[PDB]
């Protein structure tokens, strides 16, 4: 591993500490009664292709 | 001697002033480990030291 | 932006009628009930970019501490700008310019 990079990167991926507070680019709460829709436009396809 | 001390102490203005464009158009390649600022900071003082140095 | 009562001044809370499935905000001092239109109760932003260019003041050309440019205005074509670097400071802020003309004050870049 020490004579390549590729490992070594993977390695140094491995190892770092990475948390869901990293990736998490912003957060917010809705009101959706309905568990089988939604009101979003937006992420209605989406549910509704995972719930079909 | 004193032209040449010039000459070497406008060049590297000028490479500062290429520098500092590169950084306010975004073209700065970052240092890991180091924000933009503290790439910018610290690739200016090196190259007036290099400055520095040369022209003694 | 949140909005208050309209009788109280108070603020007024969320709140979900069990036997209606929907959302209302009521206040606590007063029985004033008024429906939501939006269902995003709450936004909290990780990585945020108000304040970089918000900050702009009509009468920013009558500073005379500020370099003045020849950048072209999309607007009025000026041939006098005035650019200064982002308002906020954070560690990791950019270090793009924000160039205002005299005449129509449009706040853009040279990206
Ligand atoms: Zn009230
Ligand atoms: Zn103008």
């Amino acid at each position: 591993i020490a004579l390549d990079i590729e490992k070594a990167k993977v390695i140094q991926s491995s190892i770092e500490y990475t948390t869901l507070k990293n990736v998490t680019s912003a957060t917010e709460i809705y009101y959706d009664p309905d568990p089988t829709s939604t009101v979003i436009e937006e992420d209605f396809d989406t549910v509704e292709a995972y719930f079909s | 001697t004193m032209k040449e001390i010039t000459h070497a102490i406008s060049s590297a203005k000028e490479q500062v002033q290429e520098i500092i464009y590169k950084a306010q158009h975004n073209e700065l390649e970052l240092k890991p480990g180091m924000t933009l600022r503290e790439s910018f900071e610290g690739e200016v003082s090196r190259t007036l030291n290099d400055a520095r140095d040369s022209a003694g | 932006s949140f909005r208050f009562c309209l009788e109280c001044n108070n603020m007024l809370y969320p709140k979900e009628d069990k036997e209606n499935q929907r959302l209302l905000y009521s206040c606590r001092n007063c029985d004033y009930t008024e429906l939501a239109e939006d269902p995003k109760v709450y936004r909290h932003e990780l990585i945020t970019n108000i304040g970089e260019t918000a900050g702009i003041v009509d009468d920013i050309g009558q500073d005379p501490t500020l370099p003045r440019s020849d950048k072209e205005c999309p607007e009025c074509h000026s041939r006098d700008c005035v650019f200064f670097q982002s308002q906020q400071r954070r560690k990791d802020t950019n270090m793009t310019l924000f160039y205002v003309c005299l005449n129509c004050k449009k706040t853009f870049r040279d990206e």
